[PDB]
């Protein structure tokens, strides 16, 4: 049995004065997650490109919790549909960062990707990255994953560029609001909004204000 | 360069002066055919250097100009640097080649409009408000020529001043121009009349465009 005492007002309320209905309660999902003792505790995916974006390097930093063992390995594989495009495997032990060494509980995988299909609102090309924590012999301990979009965002010479091109933001601010359920969101309503947005030529949304 | 007394009067009566080298090759095709030719650097150099040596002590002169309508040539960059080196007390400006080349400290377009762009190939005349904020641009903008006062004109003059007052980096301009270049001719009875291009048998000519 779980017991949850939810307070409507708290010192946190001083930082939540957004122009919207003030409500309270357990308004988002609640779930139970089972992770092995030796686990992937965090992972970051980055994508760098050459000058014309015809080449890319996917860099994935992975962190683990649990006992460090020489037999532990992490394999990051990148997929485009059912086709594996790249893969990298390595034992834990990051490079030296300071006088006391490096992160023995971390490892960074770097995968080369030639002529990557670029992600944008115009064409949301996506790859799938699978992060496998396993033994050298190939026994899977656990796997996490995420959708990967190859794109570079940067401000150069006063212009906001996406994959080297200046964007024109056709955006709209969107609160999480439902006339019957309040601030509880559901997939159906989210999809409805996105479809309507794109159908009305919007290519960007701001998470006003959280 | 003007008659020497002009600077004396401007020093004493109080007027800011843009002293300009006697260099204009408007009729060439392309306009910079001579100014980008090293064979003409010597001739151009004297028109710039000798002007500076003559008028550098006049307080009324606040800006040096490399000349007018001669496109943008390597000779302009060389002479631009010469002035910056010998007299760092005065900014250097030049409109040729697009009004914002490497040979000018001031964006000094001629007849660039307030809100309307004129996207001419190679040498566009952007709306002055838009010109100031083009990626990487940080220079002040002062029109070397604007509001062409030919005959019944100056329509829209107020639009320029409203913009000048609203935009810090829009710092004015020089109206074109002060006085009609008409000449006196006389009829059979000796009565004078104002004449323009072509009235002296001169041809080809560009008629009333001198007024
Ligand atoms: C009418 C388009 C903006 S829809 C657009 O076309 C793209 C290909 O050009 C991709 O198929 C995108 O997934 C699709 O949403
Ligand atoms: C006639 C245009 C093509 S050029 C235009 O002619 C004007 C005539 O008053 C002035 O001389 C301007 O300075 C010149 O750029
Ligand atoms: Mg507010
Ligand atoms: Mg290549
Ligand atoms: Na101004
Ligand atoms: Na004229």
């Amino acid at each position: 049995r779980l017991a949850v005492m939810v307070l409507r007002w708290s010192d946190g309320s001083y930082l939540e004065d957004q122009d919207m209905w003030r409500m309270s309660g357990i308004f988002r999902d609640v779930s139970l997650l089972h992770k092995p003792t030796t686990q992937i505790s965090d992972f970051h995916v980055a994508t760098r490109f050459n000058d014309d974006f015809s080449r890319a390097v996917l860099e994935a930093e992975v962190q683990m919790c649990g006992e460090l063992r020489d037999y532990l390995r992490v394999t990051v594989s990148l997929w485009q549909g059912e086709t594996q495009v790249a893969s990298g495997t390595a034992p834990f032990g990051g490079e030296i960062i300071d006088e006391r060494g490096g992160y023995a509980d971390r490892v960074t995988l770097r995968l080369n990707v030639e002529n990557p299909k670029l992600w944008s609102a115009e064409i949301p090309n996506l790859y799938r990255a699978v992060v496998e924590l396993h033994t050298a012999d190939g026994t899977l301990i656990e796997a996490e994953a995420c959708d990967v979009g190859f794109r570079e965002v940067r401000i150069e010479n006063g212009l906001l560029l996406l994959n080297g091109k200046p964007l024109l933001i056709r955006g709209v601010n969107r609160h999480e609001h439902h006339p019957l359920h309040g601030q509880v969101m559901d997939e159906q309503t989210m999809v409805q909004d996105i479809l309507l947005m794109k159908q009305n030529n919007f290519n960007a949304v701001r998470c006003s204000h959280y | 360069p003007n008659h020497p007394l002009w600077y004396t009067l401007c020093d004493r009566y109080g007027l800011y002066v843009v002293d300009e080298a006697n260099i204009e090759t408007h009729g060439m095709v392309p306009m910079n055919r001579l100014t980008d030719d090293p064979r003409w650097l010597p001739a151009m150099s004297e028109r710039v250097t000798r002007m500076v040596q003559r008028d550098r002590n006049h307080p009324s002169v606040i800006i040096w100009s490399l000349g007018n309508e001669s496109g943008h040539g390597a000779n302009h960059d060389a002479l631009y640097r010469w002035i910056k080196s010998v007299d760092p007390s005065r900014p250097v400006q030049y409109e040729g080649g697009g009004a914002d080349t490497t040979a000018t400290d001031i964006i000094c377009p001629m007849y660039a409009r307030v809100d309307e762009d004129q996207p001419f190939p190679a040498v566009p005349k952007w709306s002055i408000k838009k010109w100031l904020s083009l990626p990487g641009e940080t220079r002040p903008l002062i029109l070397c020529e604007y509001a062409h006062a030919m005959g019944n004109s100056l329509g829209g003059f107020a639009k320029y001043w409203q913009a000048f007052r609203q935009y810090p980096r829009l710092q004015g301009g020089f109206v074109w121009d002060w006085v009609d270049q008409s000449l006196i001719k006389y009829d059979e009875n000796g009565n004078p009349w104002s004449a323009y291009g072509g009235d002296f048998g001169d041809t080809p000519n560009d008629a009333q465009f001198c007024m």
